[PDB]
RNA sequence: AAUCCGGUUAAUAUUCCGGAACCAGAAGGUGGAAUCAACACGGCAACGUAAAUGAAGUUGGAGACGUCGGCGGGAGCCCUGGGAAGAGUUCUCUUUUCUUUUUAACAAACCAUUGAACUACCCUGAAAUCGGUUUAUCCGGAGCUAGGGUAUGGUGUUUGGAAGAGUUCAGCGCCUCAUGCUGAAUCCGGUGCGCUCUCGACGGCCCUUGAAAAUCCAACGGAAGAAUGGCCUUGUUUUCACAUCUGGUCGUACUCAUAACCGCAGCAGGUCUCCAAGGUGAACAGCCUCUAGUUGAUAGAACAAUGUAGAUAAGGGAAGUCGGCAAAAUGGAUCCGUAACUUCGGGAUAAGGAUUGGCUCUAAGGGUUGGACAACCAACUUAGAACU
């Protein structure tokens, strides 16, 4: 049956020659060659894939309309709901003990 | 059925190295791949990653804690723990 | 479930080398209905003669090469090979060209 | 290449100024496909009606360059 | 390799032309020996050796 | 950062031609959006949108990573049931056998439906008679099961591209020319412990825990702005749509090896890697075949001894020899059975037995699907019986 050959001078088997096979409008059975798989952006606490967010390569970030790279909240695309959660349940309770703490002190 | 009187996980070793070797590398074994029970969180979700690191799993407490290399706390650090927290007791009143 | 398949013979008839009338029944005794000959109840498949045509009804989804096959055959069997040829012309009907 | 939907949306996109040139497909299925050719892209529209597709037709824009295929 | 540097591509095209006989008027010119040459290099004998 | 298909030459092609795209940078060419004083709305929420001002500084993310194991999906391949077109065979038989039956980048909308999710998260609710659940035992009052949502999205679907291309077949002009012109078909189904690649969710292992940087993105922050006469009047946004300009320079033939490289050579040596059909079978084994390639290794005649390579041998069976050297014998699978010794893991395929074809049947083991049931379709095993 047909048989393919790379469509680049790289030889070799690498993450930068990835390719997956086509079936053309001539019956021609060919390689495609394609790119390593995006990425979704991760929560800077938890590290959790952030929602919302399509996985792409780093620079293909730069051709997306600015909401479809973050979500409409507080750090939104940088930390997750229930990270920025935490954060503002903490900051809330930290600074209130801090009022505490200062009025005891007279 | 049992499958083993002796060796237990250190049957993958077979018949090499001398039984004394497999047998310390038997009590070894089975602490470094035991579960043990997180103190921050109460679940028994605490195993190892790489020789004095262990971690948790679930939503919550997703901590590492620095430990032993083969049990999440050795006898030396307990030991110091109450030894430090008896000094700073006696410094403190 | 009417089907319209014709054995068009009208160039080999001119020149007296195709039998219609030989054609027939080799049809009617070669044509296999259910895996078996003579099978042709006439509710299946009828076949007739169209003087120059051999038209051939059927009611059971039938095969037009299947007729393509069995008329090779019958030209096989008189020596017809090399002089007749039968090729499609429309849905369902083969014409006999010298080529 | 682009689908267009909309009769209106694609006779929007004729009255532009990029629009140079329409091509008229019919397909063997009576189905006819009009194609709009800009700077960017082939602009498709579907017409399943031969009513449709005259009226379409007589609808373009006067001025605009409509080829058959 | 069909890689190759421009350098490298330069040097093929002289070593090429160097290659080549001479024309028959240069060895007929009155006090000239040039009437045959052991210049003559061939691919699959003597290497360029860059 | 970003390109695909079809065609084309004697000889280049993801580079030429036809068609269809994409990326980056610059200027700002239109359109749209927000702003009457300021930079939008929706959703309980996860989060959503055609746009939705954001300077310094800071912080976060991507780039960015081992290895083995099985499991689930996709694509191409393989196999199979019909139809069509052409071909092979045709004493006889063969509703036959063979070939063709194709669909790219890119764009849009959907999407666990049709195949693969309760994967992650959110909401309601509050679970012992504990339940849920994977091939693999993990999960839950730190909120299970359930019900409903949100996101991730293609090598999936439906389309655009696109039948106008490609393929197959049948005719017409017939010195024919620009080799033109005219008709048909290119359709409908199924399959999987298959193969190759790939993705998804996992599991095991380590005194081994498996680059860096360029580059791109997001946030926190609040710098700065100046429309106003209830309206003809600006700035922003070009991280919204359409449009314009520009993309230099070097490589690109061919061989990659039993003749293009190295080995003095057209040397049985050596030299990294990608694709990979059918049958048998556990199998990328051996053996045969299809596509492709080759039929190249100075030839002719003859059949002496002695050779090199390969076979066989009565009876005996290691007497040969330093020595069983060499050869012979054994061999797959299924069912029986398996000693000393042992570091208890092994020894072990120990040893030692039996069986194995073909044909015709029987039984059991799963899925789709119509009104305790069931007529097909789609299936693959295993065990046994009779006959020969
Ligand atoms: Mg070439
Ligand atoms: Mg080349
Ligand atoms: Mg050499
Ligand atoms: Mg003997
Ligand atoms: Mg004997
Ligand atoms: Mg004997
Ligand atoms: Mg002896
Ligand atoms: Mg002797
Ligand atoms: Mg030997
Ligand atoms: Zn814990």
């Amino acid at each position: 049956a047909q048989r393919v050959t790379y469509r680049r001078r790289l030889a070799y088997n690498t993450r930068s020659n990835k390719t997956r096979i086509i079936k053309t409008p001539g019956n021609n059975i060919r390689y495609l060659h394609i790119k390593k798989l995006g990425t979704i952006p991760r929560c800077g606490d938890t590290g959790v894939p952030l929602q919302g967010i399509p996985a792409l390569r780093p620079r293909e970030f730069a051709r997306l309309s600015h909401n479809q790279k973050k979500v409409q909240r507080a750090y939104g695309g940088c930390l997750s709901a229930n990270a920025v959660k935490d954060r503002i349940v903490r900051a809330f309770l930290i600074e209130e003990q801090k009022i505490v703490k200062q009025k005891l002190k007279q | 059925t049992k499958r083993t009187k002796k060796v237990g996980v250190t049957g993958k070793y077979g018949v090499r190295y001398g039984a004394s070797l497999r047998r310390d590398v038997r009590k070894i074994e089975v602490q470094q791949h035991s579960r043990y029970q997180c103190p921050f969180c109460g679940r028994n979700t605490v195993k190892r990653t790489a020789a004095g690191i262990w971690c948790c799993n679930g939503k919550g407490c997703k901590k590492v804690l620095a430990g032993g290399a083969w049990t999440v706390t050795t006898a030396a650090a307990t030991s110091a723990r109450s030894t430090i927290r008896r000094l700073r007791e006696m410094v403190e009143v | 479930v009417s089907n319209k398949y014709i054995i068009d013979a009208t160039a080999a008839v001119n020149d007296k080398i195709f039998d219609v009338a030989a054609f027939e029944k080799y049809l009617i005794d070669r044509i296999k209905v259910d895996g078996k000959t003579g099978n042709l109840g006439s509710s299946v498949v009828v076949s007739r003669e169209g003087s120059s045509k051999i038209a051939v009804i059927a009611h059971i989804d039938f095969s037009g090469r299947y007729l393509k096959y069995l008329t090779k055959k019958f030209l096989k069997k008189h020596s017809l090979r090399d002089w007749l040829r039968v090729v499609s012309t429309k849905k369902g009907v083969y014409e006999l060209r010298y080529y | 290449p682009r689908q267009i939907s909309d009769i209106k949306q694609f006779l929007e996109i004729a009255r532009r100024k990029d629009a140079t040139s329409a091509r008229i497909k019919k397909n063997t299925n009576k189905d006819v496909k009009f194609k709009l050719r800009c700077s960017k892209y082939l602009y498709t529209l579907v017409v399943a009606d031969a009513k449709k597709a005259e009226k379409l037709r007589q609808s373009l824009p006067p001025d605009l360059t409509v080829t058959e295929v | 390799p069909s890689h190759k540097s421009f350098r490298t591509k330069q040097k093929l095209a002289k070593a090429a032309r160097q290659n080549r006989p001479i024309p028959q008027w240069i060895r007929l010119r009155t006090g000239n020996t040039v009437h045959y040459n052991m210049k003559r290099r061939h691919w699959r004998r003597t290497k360029l050796n860059i």
